[PDB]
RNA sequence: AGAAGGGGGACCGGAAUAUCGUGAACACCCUUGCGGUGGGAGCGGGAUCCGGUCGCAGAAACCAGUGAGGAGCGACUGUU
RNA sequence: CAGCUUGUUGGUGGGGUGACGGCCUACCAAGGCGACGACGGGUAGCCGGCCUGAGAGGGUGUCCGGCCACACUGGGACUGAGAUACGGCCCAGACUCCUACGGGAGGCAGCAGUGGGGAAUAUUGCACAAUGGGCGCAAGCCUGAUGCAGCGACGCCGCGUGGGGGAUGACGGCCUUCGGGUUGUAAACCUCUUUCACCAUCGACGAAGGUCCGGGUUCUCUCGGAUUGACGGUAGGUGGAGAAGAAGCACCGGCCAACUACGUGCCAGCAGCCGCGGUAAUACGUAGGGUGCGAGCGUUGUCCGGAAUUACUGGGCGUAAAGAGCUCGUAGGUGGUUUGUCGCGUUGUUCGUGAAAUCUCACGGCUUAACUGUGAGCGUGCGGGCGAUACGGGCAGACUAGAGUACUGCAGGGGAGACUGGAAUUCCUGGUGUAGCGGUGGAAUGCGCAGAUAUCAGGAGGAACACCGGUGGCGAAGGCGGGUCUCUGGGCAGUAACUGACGCUGAGGAGCGAAAGCGUGGGGAGCGAACAGGAUUAGAUACCCUGGUAGUCCACGCCGUAAACGGUGGGUACUAGGUGUGGGUUUCCUUCCUUGGGAUCCGUGCCGUAGCUAACGCAUUAAGUACCCCGCCUGGGGAGUACGGCC
RNA sequence: CGGGCCUUGUACACACCGCCCGUCACGUCAUGAAAGUCGGUAACACCCGAAGCCAGUGGCCUAACCCUCGGGAGGGAGCUGUCGAAGGUGGGAUCGGCGAUUGGGACGAAGUCGUAACAAGGUAGCCGUACCGGAAGGUGCGGCUGGAUC
């Protein structure tokens, strides 16, 4: 509009949203990972999603999805955390790292063997 | 009222469009120039001047085909009154990827590209034609 | 609201002989008066700056607001 | 974040400095900066460059190179050509250590290394052989610069894990319509070559150098001699035997290359999106098969792209988000025709500069490549000189077409004030008169029988102005109609008398601005929020009925909002017509009395071509074609809300 | 009551046995207010003021220079003064955290109460304003058609 309004006024740029508040820059983030629980999903799926509390180091408790099927997770035990929408679940936007400190790689798992953790066999 | 080169361009297309025979505006010599070089680029036919009432109109009559099909295409004003246009002889601009006409006006009065570029002088770029 | 909270304050000398501000004698005109203009003497007033001096203390004794914050009631000065 | 500044702004005389200077001081004046954002708050080392992108742009400042700043925190000076003085001095502070308690010592953001933090980042290595550096006449001595090595697939590049024949459709796996298909020339087997790894051996260039000895006297020059390399017994070369020592990761619903079986059965689980799984799942897990890539392959994080979803290139605002309610006007932006000049913009050319590296194009060298050297580009720019004057601009003129003024007419519910008219409703007084009236879909509440409603005469008072009246007029918008008088604004046409571009728009700002509402005073017929009763209803805080206060009215102030709407900012020019209506002028047909037709200017409607639009529609009163200025939009909610501020 | 054709409105398309609004109850998340309370930042006024530079003073000390041999010149130690970091006192500014209690918002299951809107949505609907009401809302005044009527 009006080359002359634009010199007056410039144009600006869209807002966008940070999302990776809790990791606030690193790719990962170390938890200690207290009360884990279980959840139901949004209303069309019906299913029982396995979660955890996760209080990271950068001074934030953010609740974490665990992929695959079993975990060996408990109260007070240290997990490192990675991105990742669930898009099912209402607000968990963090997954659990399986292969990590303290989670163990899924068991029986034949295939894509590294999400998931799992060492081939030997 | 501003631009009168923007004026002229604008009668004359809303003309061509019409499928009119012939235009008449006020006249000035930056407007007298102009359809020069339109008349010499083979855009019109011959034009000539009058005497108006107070000052001196200019009429331009226009060409068509065998059938009634308009010999100049587009119109359009490059440096308007709110944001002049220069060019350099390096990069003078190219209408129809060279098929058309820019009015470049230099100090050795107004040229086309090809014109320009041959001398090697830039200067404000009026209008395209094509 | 003098909110609160702070700083200076004595004496001596110098600036300072019109330093500055009050009144204005001797002597300067005139429609001569209980008149006017300049003039600046002597006598008093106040403040500042600089240097020095003294004591524990310079508002010197007497004299001379305590301040801030939150509620209740009545608006207020008044009256019993 | 709207007011900041008193050595502050300027001057004079001094002081001070390597140097100009409020750098400092005494005095004098009262200035200086600010909407082109002062002062304040947040964040940040800057650049050559790097990543992305068609480009313009966006993000970034890590290796390498340049500049700046700092050296435990804060301050200060000294020495010197030169000081943020990292491994100097003084003081203060925090911390660690020694002490005989009086007092002392220290500073890895140098290399290596330790703890800690963290998702995460290395060896307490070798050598001064080369280059640079300091002192010395020199030999020399010093150099954690530097030259290399170690470690980490951390990255880029290159090469290997073999090659040539060979349906036992080996075997087996898996699927099968049980016939076969597939893995698949793939294996077995036959044969061939050994790049790299392995073993043995020779062994560098980097050194037209550094040293001492000889011609050369020295200077310069070779000569030849020893000797000197951390890398390194390394790279490389040569030789030996053997397919010999060496492949994985992701995905296969669409995007997007890649499909079947079994198990499971809204469970377990998957998922970037939208979705997949509730008994025959190509979307979950496994198998077979396939696809992509390969010493890598996936996930997460971040940036650009796609995104024309901030639009300069390159978007919009009738109804999708988006024209301020309307106007006047400040800064600003933009500007009609024409003459001369300047040469600021613009443009041509030349000189300087735009370091190197990186980037592009061509070669040159490492076995190739990555990497490296050379040459030309690039470096969009800036400064100096010399040309041009079309356009923009400045300066000096001219003109009347835009704008304004003058005169003469014209139409109008434009505005303000004062006075004034009649119809009707209500009430009061009186006459007649008697039992109902009122109200609804049906009723009741209510009024009346103490004389209502009805009807006639008189009176009081307030508000609104039937017919005219319309689609029509006026006003910037909101709005404006009983009449008369007084005062007052604008518009149109004609004339062409006057001025001579005086124009347009307009951030902020100011003014006006329906109704409701607020303050003070007055008034109050009718209507009528709230309120009360009746009715309906399951209920009825409503709709319907009977009452009824504020308010509606007036004076003077405030408020400043409306679906304040044409849901369409203002100005200007241009682009078929047809047909109504309001206000002029005007020949001709001038009587064809017709106040008809034509022409022209200014309004206000309908219909329609080109054109535009997603469509609906707009269409000379544009939502068409263009130019100038302004306001506004960037998914839906949260929200025109909170906090701050102004009123 | 049901059906057929045309036409009109529609926020319905599981197609009115449709869609859908707002209180209330339970839960979760983020956020405003709040007596007060805990931190950070940058200043400001005044007090005190180390080192050091500069300016003075300087009987105490002082080899070069001068001397008439007594001293003089010039210097220094110390001392005073301006400026001065750190510290202290005070009143404010500003940026955050927590806070009993309280306001709304969003999302939740197959909870309770009505039925406001969409058809003439059963009283046309929306806009501004005012009063009222459990709640959607109602009513008054003015406006609009993004409604109807002959
Ligand atoms: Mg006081
Ligand atoms: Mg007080
Ligand atoms: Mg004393
Ligand atoms: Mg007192
Ligand atoms: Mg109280
Ligand atoms: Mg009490
Ligand atoms: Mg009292
Ligand atoms: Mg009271
Ligand atoms: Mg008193
Ligand atoms: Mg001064
Ligand atoms: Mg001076
Ligand atoms: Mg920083
Ligand atoms: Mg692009
Ligand atoms: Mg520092
Ligand atoms: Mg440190
Ligand atoms: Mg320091
Ligand atoms: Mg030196
Ligand atoms: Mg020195
Ligand atoms: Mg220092
Ligand atoms: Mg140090
Ligand atoms: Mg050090
Ligand atoms: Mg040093
Ligand atoms: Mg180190
Ligand atoms: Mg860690
Ligand atoms: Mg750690
Ligand atoms: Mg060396
Ligand atoms: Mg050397
Ligand atoms: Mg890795
Ligand atoms: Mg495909
Ligand atoms: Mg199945
Ligand atoms: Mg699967
Ligand atoms: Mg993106
Ligand atoms: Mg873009
Ligand atoms: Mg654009
Ligand atoms: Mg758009
Ligand atoms: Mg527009
Ligand atoms: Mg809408
Ligand atoms: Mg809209
Ligand atoms: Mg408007
Ligand atoms: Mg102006
Ligand atoms: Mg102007
Ligand atoms: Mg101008
Ligand atoms: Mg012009
Ligand atoms: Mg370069
Ligand atoms: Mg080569
Ligand atoms: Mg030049
Ligand atoms: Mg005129
Ligand atoms: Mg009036
Ligand atoms: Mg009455
Ligand atoms: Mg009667
Ligand atoms: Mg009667
Ligand atoms: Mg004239
Ligand atoms: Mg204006
Ligand atoms: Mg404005
Ligand atoms: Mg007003
Ligand atoms: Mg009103
Ligand atoms: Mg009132
Ligand atoms: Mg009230
Ligand atoms: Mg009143
Ligand atoms: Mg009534
Ligand atoms: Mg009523
Ligand atoms: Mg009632
Ligand atoms: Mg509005
Ligand atoms: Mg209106
Ligand atoms: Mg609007
Ligand atoms: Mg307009
Ligand atoms: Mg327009
Ligand atoms: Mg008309
Ligand atoms: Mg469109
Ligand atoms: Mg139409
Ligand atoms: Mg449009
Ligand atoms: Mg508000
Ligand atoms: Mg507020
Ligand atoms: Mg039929
Ligand atoms: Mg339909
Ligand atoms: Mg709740
Ligand atoms: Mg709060
Ligand atoms: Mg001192
Ligand atoms: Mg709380
Ligand atoms: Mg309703
Ligand atoms: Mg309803
Ligand atoms: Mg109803
Ligand atoms: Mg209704
Ligand atoms: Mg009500
Ligand atoms: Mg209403
Ligand atoms: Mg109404």
């Amino acid at each position: 509009p009006t080359i002359q309004q634009l010199v007056r006024k410039g144009r600006r740029d869209k807002i966008s949203k940070v999302k990776t508040a809790a990791l606030k820059g690193s790719p990962q983030r170390r938890g200690v990972c207290t009360r884990v629980y279980t959840t139901t999903p949004k209303k069309p799926n019906s299913a029982l999603r396995k979660v955890a509390r996760v209080k990271l180091t950068s001074q934030v408790e953010v609740t974490a999805y665990i992929p695959g099927e079993g975990h060996n997770l408990q109260e007070h035990s240290m997990v490192l955390v990675r991105g990742g929408r669930v898009k099912d679940l209402p607000g968990v936007r963090y997954k659990i790292i399986r292969g990590s400190l303290d989670t163990q790689g899924v068991k029986n798992r034949k295939q894509a063997r590294s999400r998931y953790g799992a060492k081939k066999e030997k | 009222m501003t631009d009168p080169i923007a004026d002229f361009l604008t009668r004359l297309r809303n003309a061509n469009s019409a499928y009119h025979d012939e235009v008449s505006l006020p006249h000035s010599k930056l407007k007298a120039n102009i359809a020069q070089i339109l008349k010499n680029e083979g855009y019109i036919s011959d034009f000539r001047t009058e005497d108006a009432r107070v000052g001196k109109s200019l009429v331009i009559q226009l060409k068509y085909g065998p059938s009634r099909e308009r010999s100049i295409a587009g119109l359009r004003r490059v440096s308007k009154p709110g944001l002049r246009v220069y060019a350099k002889s390096t990069n003078l601009p190219r209408v129809l990827g060279g098929l058309g006409v820019a009015i470049i006006s230099t100090s050795s009065g107004l040229l086309t590209d090809r014109q320009a570029a041959r001398q090697g002088v830039g200067g404000e770029v009026l209008a395209y034609v094509w």
